[PDB]
């Protein structure tokens, strides 16, 4: 249609991922960089508890995790979570006017997994989120509901049976690019086989569809943009799936590919049963977990935050 | 109007030319000649008229039921809303037969249209090739046109007919779509480990750029020398000329060598033609004799070597 | 245009009947498939 | 050694720079002033490219190292230098190398332009050589310059240098929706279809069925007028396609140019523009 | 008849060659967008209903 | 294209199948490069190549044969061409060098100015009027409706100084357009052809701007025969004349500019 | 056409065939367009709710 | 072929040629075409249900 002149200006940003003149680099604007990082700022961590006294276990009567903890430690877990979850209606929110132990309203129960969730994140998989770990903020920012969660998409519109086309419409998942735009659900919700990079040299020895790499293209392209990054960061394009040359980066997220599935498939998933209408999406599938979820548009978390080191209650006891 | 021979200053007209006497059996041409000053500002002014005959009429009618069903499924998805239809077109397209079908008749809705569409667009060009060879002959031409217009079918063919079906699968064929097509040729590469190493697509580039080069050259010195009627190639190549005579000094004293008036349009054809030659090939290849053109390419020692400042493990073999 | 009053009133009754001969065949088209599966 | 009607337009004058000093023919060939430039500048180069497969990737002695026309590569320095020279070693070459493209393209250029002022001939071959020449002062100049790194320029190995454009181009995602880059595809295409169109009809017009005379002009415009109604015309056609080909080029070298310098996010977003727009 | 009054004049300014040919044009293309998105449409008759799926039953 | 083979498949099968056809293809076209200009004529620096040869890689071709339409000759493709007249000296006995035009080279048929002599016929159309004419002839041919009228103009000159006006313009039955300007000098007050390649307009001031010669040597235009229609061999020969302005015109131009 | 008396000027300079043809197709399109419309969301009696059965139930 | 009398005032104004040649290319693709949107659909006779199974007795 159209020609583009310059929509953004020079001198953009400049990082040379691979050998010299390898096309290996990474560019990226100066400016939106800095908003970026400015509005996507942490929250200062709490003052140290005397964690002395008794134990969590100890005094409060309904508690399955945070047990380990004491009391200035656990009152501030506590406090923290308000922040970064609900610290809007505050512990009203997973909580009842009194009853400090109740499990009447659902927020809590999940709370509860959601506990259980981060730590394993932190303290089973390190080799993703490395010796930073996660927060409840990484993923609500201080919102009840994570603004970048996601559910299975509906796709276009019901033509009356020849709808499952749904490769036709620019969805924000992949970058505003034409692929099926949901390889959220099929992958990171899943485990359908990204790889159709043959491994021989002549045909015969990989039955792979070419549809099926439109597939991984389209996941891909979303991982790109929830990193926001471009492939070059992971890999060197002419080998896709040359590992021997492609990036640290590359096998880092492999990890988090999974890290993602175990936080639908045995967290985000069973809650489901007690999350209510609004949270629900219309294939009665909950609100799970994307890369985008966390990274946010940013190929660290906060621009490498760690925030769970000062919180002792967010590791696996 | 700048003349450096780029905008014909002053324009005049003559009675709409009816074109020249056909031969038996050949209907008469049809279409009152309109005149454009604007775009007789760029060349010729005067607008048909046009022929239909059978092959014609059979081809305009035939290729216009595909397009119509593409153009209809699109506005099918968008759910008939113009709206979202005007604002997704690019992105909007009448997807292939799911690989559950293989190569049979799926249904409208799975795949149905497409193929239907298709052989409808299939042959309306290979009709519309024969509608060329029905305009040469009559003309007492040659086809030159018809050999050329079959080269590029190939390669079109290669993206259906010799390619898809020689895998057994409609699910390898690109799809009526301005944008999601582009994502066709954007995973072919993919799934067949990059087309920069396949020999036959690097030899078709050198078409696609040769070709533009030397219309570059030609299309320009032609000009230059219009001065001294060098646009008028017809009387040049029978008795050749002071334009032809200066046109080719300038190429032999720049480049060494060089070719006549004629001899040049010849170059161009096989320079052009031979571009979808290696096409049609270079796809023929790819998934059915090889899979994988970068391994390929080592395979023959052709893939250059990079020192190794980054490198990513493999959890595969190590878990 | 290209012709006078004469010809242009001949030409547009028949050219009436025909168009009434398919209005009626297409109406009682309707009828039939209207009969057989409702729309609406 | 001319040809059979060149003598008579070997006309000596029509020089830009030194011209009666160098003015004169070697061989079918022409030299004057831009003459022996653009030599100073072919073995200086070409030579140095030939140095660049001898020594290799780190050394001659390495394993690195070879002489395979497909394996060969000439890199230009890092990203760090940016627009500092670095050793001849480590992006030197590419850089000086470089330097000698521009020499010799440009001359060249410079080299036909008296050359065609000798036979009165117009300039419109070496303006249009420009933008070919042009182009390239963006895809090693330009770019790199609003992008800080002479380190940007694209490897100058025979199949080096398509990885170069495999990255940047997926740098940027799907590469193939850029707006400038899709536009100039279709003239490349364009083009192409120009010249297996008229390259095509010439010789059916000069060489029509057997037993039958040479064609003329007459015919040509009918010709197409019964295929697909109308007919461009004959310089039309010469015009016609001169402007693809430079135009081709021309928003190639935009598509290339934005990209990067003016747009750091993914292509295939870029045309969000179009979405976002209060009409649905 | 009542409007086939004056009606006929128009043949007077407007060819019949044109009407004619562009009826046909319009009434073909046209009716085939009926059938043709109708029958997209739910109430689609060569595979929605009836004839109750033999196919099912023959094949096998 | 290593020089040694360790691997063999049906891609690599088909690749050389190519370079055979294209190492064909590239000499089937030279040989057709050389249906006009070749043989050679001197030795000034012995045919440079990868391996020199007599007459190119590729042996001479066989002449073609070109039926001219009705009422016309016959060409043959190639043809021995009897040798040319050069009327200029060898600026040096040195082989390559140039040939100084003798006399005024504004006139001296050398270079820039100099043209074969091309057929002394005229082009036809495909009925069989000549191809082009004169509107005074062009009964049927008028000036696009709105584009500013050319007969009337007075053509200016290098100069600047006027040279003459324009008494009619000549054009193309064959291809609808204008090609040449029935030039009526001032000077000698003949009537000779301006070619739309060096014709520029200015609609502003009714001018018709040349770049090419000064508005003296309008003068001396190669005449035309027959002013009913313009023949291919004078034809060729008149825009030719302009040609030599173009690097004669001037003695500034010739001479460098740095 | 009350006041539309005096609009009989028009005519000359709004040539006759031009209007009448253009504005033939102007609907045509419209028509369409209008029916393409509003049968994308407001309410697609073709696929909505009844008498539509044999779609659904004739299905299963 | 009762209207055929009036209806044969139509050959003096159309050439006949036209309307044979226009109409025997239509309904070519209309034929290729309802084969092929039929076979696609309601019943793809030639290898999706009856007769017996070229699969079943063929493939094993
Ligand atoms: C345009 C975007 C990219 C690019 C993208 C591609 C892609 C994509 C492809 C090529 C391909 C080619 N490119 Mg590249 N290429 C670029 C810039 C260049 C430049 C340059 C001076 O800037 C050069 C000289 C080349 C040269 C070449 C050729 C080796 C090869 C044939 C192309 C062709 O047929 O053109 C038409 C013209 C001709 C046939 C005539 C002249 C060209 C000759 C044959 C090439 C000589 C180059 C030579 C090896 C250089 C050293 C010369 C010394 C004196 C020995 N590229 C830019 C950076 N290039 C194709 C290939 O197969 O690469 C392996 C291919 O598929
Ligand atoms: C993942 C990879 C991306 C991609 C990434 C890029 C990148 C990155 C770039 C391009 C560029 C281009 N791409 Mg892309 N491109 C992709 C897919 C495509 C497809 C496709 C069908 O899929 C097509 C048709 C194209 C088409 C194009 C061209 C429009 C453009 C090259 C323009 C040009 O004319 O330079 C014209 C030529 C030159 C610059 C070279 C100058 C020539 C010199 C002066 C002469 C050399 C003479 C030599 C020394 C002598 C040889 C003779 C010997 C002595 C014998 N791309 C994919 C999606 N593409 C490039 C571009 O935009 O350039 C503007 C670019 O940088
Ligand atoms: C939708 C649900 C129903 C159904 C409901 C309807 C309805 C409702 C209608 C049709 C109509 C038609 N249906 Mg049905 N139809 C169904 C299933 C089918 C199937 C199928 C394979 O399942 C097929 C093949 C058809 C086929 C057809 C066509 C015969 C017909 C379209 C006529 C037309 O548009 O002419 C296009 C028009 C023209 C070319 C020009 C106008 C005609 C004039 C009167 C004659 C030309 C005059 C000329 C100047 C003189 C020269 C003569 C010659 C041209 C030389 N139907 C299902 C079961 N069908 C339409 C019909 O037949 O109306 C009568 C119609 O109204
Ligand atoms: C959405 C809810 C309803 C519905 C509501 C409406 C409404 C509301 C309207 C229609 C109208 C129409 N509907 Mg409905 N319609 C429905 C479902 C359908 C279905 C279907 C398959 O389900 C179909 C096929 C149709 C079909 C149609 C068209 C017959 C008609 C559009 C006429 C037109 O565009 O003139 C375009 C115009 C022209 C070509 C020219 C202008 C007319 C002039 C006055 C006459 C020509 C003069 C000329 C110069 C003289 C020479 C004569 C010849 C041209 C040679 N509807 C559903 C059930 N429909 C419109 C209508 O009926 O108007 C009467 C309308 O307003
Ligand atoms: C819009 C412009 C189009 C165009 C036009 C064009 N090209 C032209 C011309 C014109 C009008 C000429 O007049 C000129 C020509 O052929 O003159 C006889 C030419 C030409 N176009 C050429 C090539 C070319 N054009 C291309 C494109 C185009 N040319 C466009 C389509 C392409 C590509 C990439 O598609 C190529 C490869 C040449 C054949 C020729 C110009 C030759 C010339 O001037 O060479 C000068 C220099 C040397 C012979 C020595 C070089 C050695 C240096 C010291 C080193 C430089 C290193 C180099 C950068 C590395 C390259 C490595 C690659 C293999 C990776
Ligand atoms: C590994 C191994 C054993 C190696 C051996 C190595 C050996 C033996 C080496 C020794 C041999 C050597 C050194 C050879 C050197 C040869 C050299 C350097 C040649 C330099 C010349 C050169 C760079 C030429 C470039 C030519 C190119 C690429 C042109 C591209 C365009 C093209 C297809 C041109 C061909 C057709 C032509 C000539 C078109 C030009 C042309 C055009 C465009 C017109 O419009 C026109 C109009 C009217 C009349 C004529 C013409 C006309 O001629
Ligand atoms: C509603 O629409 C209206 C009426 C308004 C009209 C508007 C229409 C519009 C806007 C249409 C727009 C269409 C567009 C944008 C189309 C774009 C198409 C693109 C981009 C296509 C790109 C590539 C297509 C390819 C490569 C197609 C290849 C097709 C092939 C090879 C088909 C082969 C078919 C075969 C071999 C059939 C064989 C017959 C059988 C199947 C029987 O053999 C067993
Ligand atoms: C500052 C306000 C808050 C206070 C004072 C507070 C206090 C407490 C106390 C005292 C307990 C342990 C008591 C017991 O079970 O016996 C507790 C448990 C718990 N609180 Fe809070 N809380 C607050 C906010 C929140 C918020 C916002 C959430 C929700 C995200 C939350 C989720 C939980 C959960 C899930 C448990 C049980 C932990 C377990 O199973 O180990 N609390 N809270
Ligand atoms: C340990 C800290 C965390 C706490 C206390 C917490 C708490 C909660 C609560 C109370 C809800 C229910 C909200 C509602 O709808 O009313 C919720 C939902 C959710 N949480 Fe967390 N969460 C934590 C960490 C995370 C992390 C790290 C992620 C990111 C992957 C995450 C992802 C989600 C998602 C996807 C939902 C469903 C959306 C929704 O319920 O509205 N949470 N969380
Ligand atoms: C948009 C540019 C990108 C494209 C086109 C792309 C393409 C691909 C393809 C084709 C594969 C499958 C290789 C095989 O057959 O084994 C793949 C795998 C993979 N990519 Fe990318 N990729 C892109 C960006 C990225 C980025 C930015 C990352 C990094 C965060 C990444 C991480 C991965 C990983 C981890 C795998 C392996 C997945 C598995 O376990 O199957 N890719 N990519
Ligand atoms: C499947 C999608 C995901 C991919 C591909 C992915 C990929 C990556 C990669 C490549 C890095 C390393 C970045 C660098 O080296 O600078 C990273 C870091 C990180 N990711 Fe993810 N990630 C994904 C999902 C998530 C989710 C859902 C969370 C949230 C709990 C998360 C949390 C983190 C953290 C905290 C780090 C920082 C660790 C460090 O500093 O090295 N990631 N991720
Ligand atoms: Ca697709
Ligand atoms: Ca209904
Ligand atoms: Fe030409």
């Amino acid at each position: 249609s159209v020609m583009l002149l310059g929509c953004e200006g020079p001198p953009p940003g400049t990082e040379q991922i691979g050998y010299r003149g390898v096309g290996m680099e990474n560019y990226y604007n100066k400016r939106q960089r800095a908003l970026s990082i400015q509005a996507n700022q942490p929250v200062e961590s709490l003052p140290a508890a005397d964690s002395t006294g008794p134990k969590a276990s100890e005094v409060y009567q309904n508690v399955q995790v945070l047990k380990d903890l004491s009391v200035g430690e656990f009152t501030r877990t506590m406090v923290a979570v308000t922040t970064w979850v609900s610290p809007k209606e505050g512990c009203n929110y997973c909580h009842v006017p009194g009853n400090w132990a109740s499990d009447d309203i659902y927020t809590k129960v999940v709370s509860r997994r959601m506990f259980e969730l981060v730590r394993a994140a932190n303290s089973d998989w390190k080799a993703h989120v490395a010796e930073t770990g996660v927060t409840c903020y990484t993923c609500h920012r201080g919102n009840p509901v994570p603004k970048y969660a996601w559910v299975t998409d509906p796709g276009p519109k019901y033509p009356s049976g020849l709808k499952p086309t749904g490769q036709n419409y620019g969805s924000k998942t992949v970058a505003y690019a034409s692929l099926p735009f949901d390889p959220l659900t099929p992958f990171l919700d899943q485990a359908n086989e990204i790889r159709i990079t043959g491994n021989a040299a002549l045909a015969g020895s990989n039955p792979a569809s070419l549809k099926q790499a439109e597939w991984t293209f389209g996941l891909m392209m979303n991982i790109s943009d929830s990193l926001g990054v471009g492939c070059t960061f992971c890999h060197n394009t002419r080998a896709f799936n040359d590992w021997t040359q492609s990036t640290p980066k590359r096998t880092t997220a492999w990890y988090a590919i999974r890290h993602v599935r175990d936080i639908n498939q045995n967290y985000i998933w069973p809650l489901n049963d007690v999350l209510p209408a609004s949270r629900k999406g219309p294939y009665g599938d909950p609100l799970r977990v994307s890369c985008m979820t966390c990274h946010q548009a940013v190929n660290k978390p906060l621009y490498g935050a760690q925030m769970a080191k000062d919180y002792p209650g967010l590791y696996k006891t | 109007p700048e003349y450096q021979n780029i905008f014909t200053a002053v324009q005049v007209r003559a009675p709409a030319y009816p074109g020249v006497p056909l031969p038996k059996g050949n209907l008469p041409r049809i279409g009152r000649p309109i005149f454009s000053y604007w775009l007789g500002k760029i060349g010729d002014a005067q607008i048909g008229p046009i022929y239909l005959g059978l092959t014609g009429t059979l081809s305009i009618f035939f290729g216009l039921v595909a397009i119509s069903i593409i153009g209809f499924n699109m506005l099918a998805s968008v759910h008939w809303d113009v709206f979202q239809f005007l604002k997704h077109f690019f992105w909007l397209g009448l997807e292939p037969p799911p690989p559950q079908y293989g190569l049979r008749i799926p249904p409208l809705s799975e795949g149905g249209w497409w193929l239907m569409a298709g052989l409808f667009l299939t042959l309306s060009i290979l009709l519309w090739w024969v509608r060329t060879y029905k305009r040469a002959e009559a003309l007492g031409m040659s086809q030159h046109l018809s050999w050329a217009f079959a080269a590029a079918i190939f390669f079109y063919l290669v993206l259906g007919f010799i390619r898809p079906v020689m895998m057994g699968s409609w699910a390898k064929a690109v799809p009526f779509g301005i944008f999601p097509h582009l994502d066709w040729t954007a995973a072919f590469s993919i799934r067949y480990g990059n087309l920069y190493y396949n020999p036959f697509h690097m030899l078709s580039i050198a078409f696609l750029y040769g070709s533009a080069l030397l219309f570059a050259m030609h299309g320009a010195t032609i000009l230059s020398v219009s001065r001294f009627g060098g646009d008028r190639e017809i009387d040049q190549i029978t008795h050749r000329g002071t334009a032809a005579e200066r046109a080719a000094l300038f190429w032999r004293w720049t480049m060494g060598f060089n070719v006549t008036m004629e001899s040049i349009h010849r170059w161009a054809w096989w320079c052009a033609v031979l571009t979808v030659i290696t096409a049609g090939i270079g796809i023929l290849l790819s998934g059915t004799v090889v899979d994988n053109w970068y391994l390929w390419a080592v395979k023959h020692g052709m893939a250059p070597a990079y020192p190794e400042v980054v490198t990513a493990v493999n959890p595969y073999e190590t878990a | 245009t290209g012709l006078t009053d004469d010809e242009a009133k001949e030409f547009h009754a028949i050219f009436m009947q025909s168009m009434y001969a398919w209005f009626g065949l297409v109406v009682i088209a309707h009828l039939l498939a209207w009969l057989y599966r409702p729309w609406l | 050694a001319m040809l059979s009607f060149e003598k008579k337009y070997r006309v000596r004058g029509g020089t830009l720079i030194g011209g009666d000093l160098f003015d004169f023919w070697v061989g079918p060939f022409y030299v004057g002033f831009f003459g022996v430039v653009g030599f100073c500048f072919t073995l200086l180069g070409v030579l140095l490219i030939v140095w660049g497969a001898t020594i290799g990737p780190t050394g001659p002695t390495s394993d690195l190292q070879t002489y395979n026309l497909w394996r060969i590569s000439i890199a230009p320095p890092d990203l760090s230098y940016g627009l500092r020279m670095a050793p001849l070693t480590e992006g030197g070459l590419w850089q000086i190398i470089t330097i000698c493209a521009a020499g010799a393209f440009i001359s060249w250029a410079l080299r036909e332009v008296e050359i065609c002022r000798k036979l009165g001939i117009g300039f419109h071959v070496p303006f249009a050589f420009s933008f070919a020449i042009g182009a390239y002062l963006v895809l090693v100049f330009v770019r790199p310059l609003l992008m800080g790194a002479w380190g940007h320029g694209f490897p100058y190995g025979i199949l080096s240098h398509l990885d170069w454009v495999s990255n940047v181009g997926y740098q940027f995602l799907h590469f193939h929706y850029n707006p400038a880059h899709m536009l100039a595809i279709s003239f490349f295409f364009t083009n192409c279809l120009a010249l297996s169109m008229h390259g095509s009809l010439i010789l059916s017009v000069t060489n029509p069925q057997k037993g039958e005379p040479v064609k003329t002009s007459e015919h040509e415009n009918t010709f197409f007028r019964d295929i697909v109604g109308y007919s461009i015309g004959a310089l039309a056609i010469h015009r016609l396609g001169l402007f693809l080909a430079l135009s081709a080029a021309f928003w190639s070298a935009v598509c290339i140019l934005i990209s990067g310098p003016f747009w750091t996010r993914g292509w295939p977003e870029w045309w969000n523009w179009w979405l976002e727009l209060p009409l649905w | 008849f009542t409007m086939n009054a004056n009606l006929y004049k128009i043949w007077l300014i407007l060819d019949p060659r044109r009407v004619l040919v562009s009826i046909v044009a319009f009434q073909i293309v046209l009716g085939l967008l009926i059938h043709m998105i109708v029958l997209s449409t739910d109430l689609n008759w060569l595979d929605d209903n009836i004839p109750v799926s033999y196919q099912a039953l023959g094949k096998k | 294209s290593a020089g040694i083979t360790h691997y063999i498949d049906a891609a690599q099968i088909t690749i050389w199948a190519f370079w055979l056809f294209f190492f064909g293809l590239i000499i089937y076209l030279r040989r057709e490069d050389k249906r006009e200009g070749y043989p050679l004529d001197s030795d000034r620096t012995e045919r440079s190549g990868g391996r020199v040869k007599v007459v190119g890689f590729p042996d001479l071709p066989d002449p073609k044969t070109f039926v001219l339409p009705h009422n016309g000759g016959t060409v043959v493709a190639p043809r021995v061409e009897a040798p040319v007249a050069v009327n200029a000296t060898p600026f040096s006995p040195a082989p390559g060098s140039p040939l100084v035009p003798n006399g005024d080279p504004m006139l001296s048929g050398f270079g820039p100015a100099a043209s074969p002599d091309r057929p002394k016929h005229c082009d036809l159309t495909f009925e069989g009027l000549p191809k082009i004419v004169p509107m005074r002839v062009a009964k049927e041919f008028s000036i696009a409706e709105g584009d500013p009228d050319p007969r009337g103009m007075t053509v200016v000159g290098l100069d600047g100084e006027v040279a003459g006006t324009v008494s009619d313009v000549w054009v193309d039955r064959s291809e609808p357009q204008i090609r040449y300007l029935e030039v009526e000098v001032a000077a000698n007050k003949k009537k000779v052809l301006l070619p739309i390649g060096f014709s520029r307009f200015d609609k502003k001031a009714r001018k018709v701007k040349v770049d090419a010669i000064k508005a003296a040597h309008f003068a001396n235009v190669p005449t035309l025969s027959n002013p009913d229609q313009v023949t291919l061999y004078e034809e060729d020969k008149v825009c030719a004349y302009y040609a030599g302005g173009k690097l004669y015109a001037t003695a500034e131009r010739a001479g460098p500019l740095l």
